[PDB]
């Protein structure tokens, strides 16, 4: 894990069905307020779901901000931001635990929940692009932060 | 003439103690099905990540014993149990379903190992746990931990992996950033890798081993812990105990903010009593006492001398159900799912003086006491049986 | 709890004996101790 | 030291439990015979007494009686109304049980899986160490 | 400042059609394939006046194709030969460095 | 065992020692 | 990898591997037990003023296993006390129905005895860590002493006093406390407080039924207890001590004491291992004037019977010499039978006591320090067999004594 | 000098849809965070004259994580964990915003047994009437940073807050639960009661 | 009170408890063995020539269970001497009806091994007290030594020699004692003296007769020895060694040995439990070119193998690996059939010669003092499974090797 | 992933038969040019193939370099190298897949 | 026999010590 490192994992059968995943991570602004974007959303940039080594579909960085801009509405659009950035004037060097809700077809809805219990012979996971630039995190702008 | 006249010296005091068919000198054997054992590196999923965790992968018929290698390195600190102190949470689940769970790793693992470790393998502990106070600073060593996980007390309930064909066995378990350690020697990531001994059985045994349906009657680990204010006073505290399963033993202590002190001596193995934060106890069973109130020295030495042999530290204090708790086979075990009310309750000593040697009566302890301790902590280890069913292994209750 | 605490009597040494700290006693010894 | 000549006689003096037989006692001085015993009785009634209580295997019995009677059934019924009206209905249900009558038996979740393929025995193998092949170890010298 | 590498691994697959599937998937196969044995040992290298002999002791099984073996110097990833102040044969090979 | 005799933080003896050599500070009698 | 271990093998695995039947170490093979409670019931103890107190075990359960006497006292001195709780208590007679059944006579000796050959390195550390105080603490420091007695039921549960049996006649045991400003050293004119506190075992009704109305026989060991005057002399004096004792035992323990404290060598200390300080040159034991064997050194028996008989050698100026090949364990395996032979016998044969500063010139093997002088008795310990038959209620011995 | 960790025992009954808790400052109504010197926090902010002992009353909520007294929780039923330990951040914007879909401000923590807590059909539910016991364990932020110094408050990690969190002295856990009213011929009541 | 948790119980504890049947903890039943003796008779030896000694064992009882093994001898210098009693020996090979079936080769190197892998804190230090005189006493004292012969018999009465059962030829143990001179450095050309005692047993007539006639075939231990010469340099080394073994073992052990006194490490002193002081890097015990396991550290051998399979760990330079999970008690639990695997080689890559002390210079993991350079070999011992067969008054192994 | 750290890989059966085998690391050297020699080739010294849970083969830093050096030939024993090596007299910070 | 002292190499204690009365060759630090 770190800015530019692709990762992966691999959902243990815990239990039948999988609906929310929400990924977390922790993170140090570099900059004062108003220097973040999104911050957590650009640092978790693609997502690919396999079940069973078969690709269902790919979600990408832009995109994600798409939807959230596009979809996502009133409160909870705000909340989201809240979810993905610094929103109180926040200054250099404050440290927030993020979150950063997938949205696969299970992951809205529990009607489209996955399978697991059924697919014992397919194995699901997630692969991950993380960015190698975040704004107000490691660069400013093309500036790296030390 | 001395065994001819031992022999010559008989009557019926003799008949009611010897004689009979029984001979020890029968020169007679017992015979095992054969098997071999090897030691199996796996890598460790998320070291550097976030919560790692190990799959068992299929190297064998059965799981016998799990070791982690620890390497590293001395740096003036003075750390004890440093390999326990790198490790703050180890849990072993069946298909995702958590069965031993440890929370306040490196303290379950100091205690359940001085309590139950005769002095031969708890010397040998220390010894692949700490460092040789002899060697030169930066020096690197390995460190061979012993994972207290519930298969492997006894060779006979090793995990029946050949049994447990669907859903695999997953070891999920947690590490404090190095630099935690009060005594710390270095900013050396550690190298950390695991063994895992299999056992190969005969092709016999693994047919009848699948084929029918196995019952192992297994310990569970658990945990509680309540912060406290340390009072100056003698006052007492009431412990709820949230638990369910049947249990053998269960053990509780005042811990403080550091790694292994119990007590308030400031010394590190500490015999010494007078440091000790408990003036009595008493548990209680649906609201009624099971005992009259036992000073701290019964629990802390008494009750183990009966039924472990071996004694703890000063501040760890143990109470017991059965008549010998370091058996594999129960030997008598309190229902928690039964009782409807349990507690315990501590009355702690009152503060005196600094200069340990200083204190004169059973009730006084340090008034140090304040300051360093932060909680009651409580381990209860209970019987459960985990059933293994056409390739599924579940904890029954 | 076996050999951290301290001793009862009778220390026999075939080597050295080092310290950092501080030592609490006094008596003939070595060529020092003796002027 | 007994010669079994006062084998009744210290059983008595000595208030030693039940009679001799069964026992064995020395005899005489010499060669000790020390098989010899005295019978022991089989007309040997136990004590009668009412020292039994419930054993235990019933009273886990009733205690899971117990736990599947209220795991349907309510603790205590708010039975105000009993004569109001025809209201047989509304009297509220207490369930809250005291722990003891509680199940703690946990989901089956061995027996709802219904795996679509059964097991098959995970036999694995290094091969057959033809090295040692016509070489047996039972041949003996002759 | 050196870095850790990263890596992962590149597995070239083979899809079958149909039919064939059902043959190899239902037949019995065997392979004739091929291993690799190896344990290492440490030679007896003289300096001057002696050719030393040395007899190692071989522990190989099954039908082997061929024996092949070199010599390294442990701290030196290849290093066959020894190193001599000659062109490619050692640092600054060539000059008074 | 009674080959390690290395001790932190930590002594006091009651009767008398015996030794080859020694080191440390000085508060000694006489 | 190890798979090859299972695959190497021949006829000569026949004599370690077992057969297809379920005798392998693991498929465990599970042992079950009875369910059953325990409690420790505190006793009353009646006043007990330098004499004998009775502790009276009531019908408050099924079998009692061990009585735990604790007692609690200051330090009164700057001198290290040596078992305070163990030299407080001076003897403990049990009797069952009246009748003596087991007796603990000069209490501090054999209990150390008992200490050192029984108990291994962490239950003897731990039974001094509640038997004893010796860090520089204050004087008038109080302490409670958590001391078990160790009658002859204690050791293995299922030994343990048969009570739910005995609907007749109670168990007690008188213990005697002499006086605490004797031989402790640490005496502050304070009257120590003594509790005890005993453990119960409570059984199902189908055991607790089929136990308290069967006749019953428990093979238990009894403590016979011998001492005369020994003094040593600054030549190699010899003693031919007659030995008073009956019924079959396992093994017999003398000691060598200055009974004035708990010290069995001349060096003044307790725990000493070596022989430059203990008077017994070499010994034998002799029945109706027959030598059972050739005279061994006064070393051997202290270093050399006990690894055989328990695995653990006691201190200089105890020795034992056993006769069965098992002295802790249940079973008894070889026995003397000390009510048929007549006339058992002890010769000791001393070393002279002609040394001093033993540390710088000590003679090579036949002296030891003159000190030896102050020696003044030998004590003679050993653990014989009887049997406690229970039946209609009433308990006792089958060999009375 | 420490995060607190705290067994808060339950004593709820009946199936539930969720429980929610916060930690108030009882002399202020609404006041579920610290208090500091930051824009609209606290009574005369971001000048001389101001104060962290009163709020700025009308702007007594806020969403900054910073003022937040809870570290993380977990909730044990019957001994044994029900879900892994979450942060305190999860609890306040995590929960609600895939149960719910709106913003709840900082010190208002939720958790749900169900899927959507805030509709009226039963969506999921936890039987309080059958555990025996339950705990919320929470654990608390360490309350070192001065509420003067918005240096500080406004930059620092997730794990410490401003010392003015000590004077959220009341918790107040809720269950949302379930029950039946039954009316027959002019009377009613509940079918459950505990 | 207690009675609390006899009745709350339910299925959970119905399952794990036993039902009524006689497999309780309590209900004591009297376990018997056979009516027999054990003596100790002194054993006269008959060979004296500052050589090979042969000490006829003279069929003086039944069953011969024990050989203790007693010299005397005087401390020769100031330094304290390293089981001075051990060291005196140089092998003893025990035959029966004139075939050698225990060879206990390089006598002082098997013994220590013995003493720090297989045996605990109260027989360890028993066996110093007679063994290692190292108090502070004067030059010159002459100490009694007690020292065992780690025979296959010795670890259990129920492999006693059966004397009786051989008629026809005697068993004799050949003991060659090295000169007092040569190796020990604390010697004062004394010559020691030499006795030795052993034990009997006597059975009662209906075992003894039926014992001596009723053919019985002895599944026994067997030690096997190898020893090679190695050296070490200020590289990484590696080495293969060639393991000439025959028969099921259980364990197989190796030591690096400065083989000047009994130091197995760079301290200098009798014993080290740094691996810092060691010279072993990694090993891997290998079969047939096919490895069991990984190359794991010097340090996991010393500690983790014996710890797993029995607690206690030796000394540094003593590396041990299991074949088994069990290799203390009389039960064959896993063994590796040595007669069945062709190539068996162990190999040890040890660590570089390049540090002048531990203390200072002491690298990270692969390296130790240059004082390696000093070490002369590697011992390997290894207890294998035979059978001996006693069949009309004579006796010999079944397999032959 | 690390320098001297054990990893490895299930292989997923996302195909019928399995083939080539192609394992990537990135490096950035810290050396300049010609201090390189075959960096990635000895990056991985052990690799294993199961089956099963038993071995099938085991091949070794030197294995591949021994194997190489005699069994590879050609250009396609220069490309080989190309990609476990620097070959163009690359400087400090270069960095290649 | 456990505590009582046999040292076979150098002791070391890191902390204050004491005793009654020494006996060995000097070679200390302050004095």
């Amino acid at each position: 894990v770190g800015f530019g490192n692709k990762v992966s994992t691999q959902i243990s059968r815990n239990g039948d069905l999988i609906t929310d995943i929400v990924v977390e991570f922790v993170l140090t602004k570099g900059g004062n307020g108003g220097t973040t974007y999104y911050p957590a959303e650009e640092l978790l940039q693609d997502v690919e779901l396999e079940i069973g080594g078969q690709r269902i579909d790919k979600h990408y960085n832009d995109w994600f901000r798409t939807y959230d801009a596009l979809f996502r509405m009133n409160d909870d659009r705000y909340n989201y931001r809240r979810m993905t950035d610094w929103v109180n004037n926040e200054l250099v060097g404050a440290q927030k635990r993020f979150y950063v809700p997938l949205i696969f077809f299970f992951n809205q809805t529990p009607g489209l929940a996955l399978p697991l219990i059924a697919l014992q012979y397919h194995e699901v996971k997630l692969y991950f692009t993380l960015a190698s630039q975040v704004q107000g995190v490691n660069y400013n702008g093309s500036s790296a932060i030390a | 003439s001395g065994g001819v006249v031992q022999l010559i010296s008989y009557g019926a005091q003799d008949v009611y103690i010897s004689g009979g068919p029984k001979t020890i000198f029968k020169s007679y054997v017992k015979k095992v099905n054969n098997f071999a054992i090897d030691s199996v590196k796996i890598p460790i999923n998320g070291m550097g990540n976030g919560n790692p965790s190990v799959l068992i992968p299929r190297n064998g018929d059965l799981i016998k014993s799990i070791r982690l290698e620890i390497t590293l390195k001395k740096g003036t600190g003075q750390s004890f149990y440093p390999a326990e102190q790198l490790i703050s949470y180890l849990a072993l689940k069946i298909g995702g379903n958590i069965i031993q769970k440890i929370d306040d790793f490196s303290n379950f693992c100091r205690i359940r190992n001085e309590l139950f470790m005769d002095p031969d393998e708890r010397h040998t502990d220390y010894r692949v746990n700490n460092f040789s106070s002899s060697d030169v600073v930066g020096s690197v060593k390995y460190f061979f931990l012993d994972l207290p996980l519930f298969f492997s007390k006894d060779t006979s309930v090793a995990l029946p992996l050949i049994a447990l064909q669907y859903h695999d066995i997953e070891l999920d378990f947690r590490f404090n950033d190095v630099s935690t350690i009060q005594g710390v020697d270095a900013s050396y990531t550690p190298t950390i890798e695991m063994y895992i001994d299999y056992v190969y059985l005969e092709q016999q045994e693994r047919i009848k081993l699948v084929e029918k349906p196995l019952f192992y009657n297994i310990e569970q680990c658990n945990f509680y812990r309540k912060d406290i204010t340390f009072p100056a006073l003698s006052s007492t505290f009431k412990l709820d105990i949230p638990f369910n399963n049947p249990s053998r033993f269960l053990v509780w202590y005042f811990n403080t903010d550091s790694f292994g002190i119990y007590n308030t001596s400031g010394l590190y193995f500490n015999s010494n009593d007078a440091a000790a934060p408990l003036e009595s106890a008493v548990m209680l069973l649906n609201g009624t006492e099971r005992f009259k109130s036992r000073e701290g020295m019964y629990f802390n030495c008494v009750q183990p001398q009966q039924a472990l042999g071996r004694s703890p530290s000063s501040g760890i204090y143990m109470y017991a159900f059965g008549e010998d708790v370091a058996n594999a086979t129960s030997k008598g075990a309190l229902d928690m799912s039964r009782v409807n009310e349990l507690s315990l309750q501590l009355t702690t000593k009152n503060a005196t003086a600094a200069n340990v040697y200083t204190v004169y009566n059973p009730q006084e302890t340090l008034a140090s006491s304040t300051s360093t301790y932060k909680g009651i902590t409580l381990f209860s280890t209970n019987w459960n049986v985990l059933q293994v069913r056409s390739g599924l292994g579940a904890v029954m209750f | 709890p076996n050999w951290n605490p301290f001793f009862n009597r009778s220390i026999i040494v075939s080597g050295n004996l080092v310290v950092a700290g501080g030592v609490i006693e006094g008596n003939g010894g070595g060529l020092t101790n003796s002027a | 030291r007994l010669s079994a000549a006062y084998a009744i006689r210290a059983a008595r003096i000595s208030m030693i439990p039940g009679g001799v037989d069964g026992l064995v006692i020395n005899y005489a001085e010499g060669g000790e015979p020390a098989w010899v015993q005295y019978p022991l009785k089989k007309q040997k009634p136990l004590p009668n007494n009412l020292c039994y209580t419930p054993t235990l295997e019933d009273i886990a019995r009733k205690r899971e009686a117990v736990i599947a009677k209220y795991t349907k059934q309510p603790l205590e019924t708010g039975t105000t109304f009993t004569h109001v009206l025809n209201a047989s209905h509304l009297n509220e249900q207490y369930t809250r049980v005291k722990k003891s009558a509680l199940p703690d038996k946990e989901f089956p979740i061995i027996e709802t899986e219904k795996y679509p393929e059964p097991p098959i025995l995970w036999e694995t193998t290094i091969g057959a160490p033809s090295r040692l092949f016509d070489r047996s170890d039972g041949v003996k010298y002759v | 400042g050196a870095a850790q590498p990263t890596m992962s691994v590149w597995v070239d697959y083979i899809f079958l059609d149909t039919q064939e599937r059902t043959r190899f998937a239902q037949l019995p196969h065997e392979y004739l394939i091929e291993q690799l044995q190896f344990t290492g040992s440490e030679t007896a290298t003289p300096s001057a006046t002696t050719q030393a002999s040395q007899n190692i002791r071989l522990n190989f099984n099954h039908p082997t194709k061929y024996l092949a073996w070199n010599f390294n110097n442990p701290t030196n990833y290849g290093q066959y030969t020894a190193l001599a102040n000659i062109p490619g044969a050692c640092s600054g090979a060539g000059t008074a460095a | 065992p009674l080959n390690d005799p290395i001790m932190i933080r930590t002594m006091i003896v009651y009767g008398n020692l015996s030794a080859t050599y020694f080191t440390g500070n000085g508060a000694a009698l006489t | 990898g190890a798979l090859n271990q299972l695959v190497a093998v021949g006829k000569q695995d026949a004599f370690i591997t077992g057969d297809n039947l379920d005798n392998s170490v693991w498929r465990n093979v599970t042992k079950k037990v009875s369910n059953f409670a325990m409690e420790s019931i505190e006793n009353y103890i009646n006043v007990n003023p330098g004499s004998t107190t009775s502790i009276v075990v009531g019908r408050f359960g099924d079998l009692v296993r061990k009585v735990t006497l604790e007692i609690t006292m200051k330090k009164g001195s700057t001198t290290n006390p040596f078992y305070p709780s163990e030299q407080y208590v001076k003897y403990a007679h049990l009797s069952i129905g009246g009748q003596i059944v087991y007796r603990i006579d000069d209490f501090p000796t054999w209990t150390r005895v008992h200490e050192e050959l029984f108990m291994d390195p962490d239950t003897r550390a731990t039974n001094q860590r509640v038997n004893n105080f010796r860090p520089e603490d204050p004087v008038g420091a109080i302490r409670k002493f958590y001391l078990d007695i160790p009658l002859f039921f204690t050791d293995d549960a299922s030994k343990a006093l048969p009570l739910i049996a005995l609907q007749y006649h109670e168990v007690k045991l008188d213990v005697l406390f002499a006086s605490p400003g004797d031989i402790p050293g640490i005496d502050a004119s304070y009257t120590p407080t003594v509790e005890c506190y005993i453990d119960y075992v409570f059984l199902d009704t189908p055991e607790r039924e089929w136990f308290a109305r069967n006749t019953h026989m428990y093979v238990i060991e009894q403590l016979q207890h011998y001492n005369n005057v020994f003094s040593v002399a600054a030549v190699e004096q010899t003693k031919r001590l007659n030995l008073p004792f009956t019924m079959p035992t396992r093994y017999l323990i003398w000691l060598l004491k200055t009974g004035a404290d708990g010290v069995y060598t001349t060096s003044g200390y307790p725990f000493e291992n070596n022989d430059s300080y203990a008077a017994i040159k070499s010994a034998k034991l002799q029945f109706n004037g027959t030598d059972r064997f050739s005279e061994r050194p006064g070393y051997y028996f202290t270093t050399v019977q006990p690894q055989d008989a328990f695995g653990r050698s006691p201190s200089a100026g105890i020795y034992v010499y056993s006769f069965g090949l098992d002295v802790t364990g249940m079973t008894s395996k070889g026995a003397l039978n000390f009510s048929r032979m007549d006339n058992a016998t002890l010769s000791i044969t001393t070393k002279a006591a002609t040394a001093a500063t033993i540390s710088d010139v000590y003679n090579q093997s036949t002296t030891l320090a003159s000190a030896i002088t102050d020696f003044t008795s030998i004590a003679i310990y050993a653990k014989s067999f009887n049997v406690l038959k229970i039946d209609y209620g009433m308990g006792g011995m089958l060999f009375a004594n | 000098t420490t995060q607190a960790s705290q067994n808060i025992r339950l004593n709820f009954n009946h199936p539930t849809k969720y429980l929610a808790w916060n930690f108030n400052n009882p002399t202020n109504y609404g006041q579920y965070t610290a208090l500091a010197n930051i824009p609209g926090a606290c009574s005369g902010a971001g000048t001389a004259a101001a104060t962290v002992t009163t709020p700025d009353y009308g702007n007594t909520g806020t969403y900054n994580e910073q003022l937040a007294v809870l570290d993380s929780a977990k909730i044990q039923l019957n001994g044994q964990d029900r879900f892994a330990t979450r942060k305190g951040s999860y609890f306040n914007k995590v929960q609600p915003y895939q149960s719910i879909g709106g913003v709840t401000p900082a010190g208002v923590y939720l958790y749900s047994f169900a899927l959507k807590p805030a509709g009226r059909q039963p969506s999921g539910t936890c039987n309080f009437s059958r555990i025996d016991n339950a705990t919320l364990s929470l654990t608390y932020k360490t309350c070192s940073i001065d509420a003067t110094s918005p240096a500080a408050v406004l930059g620092n990690t997730e794990t410490v807050t401003a010392n003015t969190a000590t004077l959220l002295t009341a918790l107040n856990i809720y269950a949302k639960n379930y029950n039946v009213l039954r009316i027959m011929s002019g009377m009613g009541g509940l079918a459950y009661a505990n």
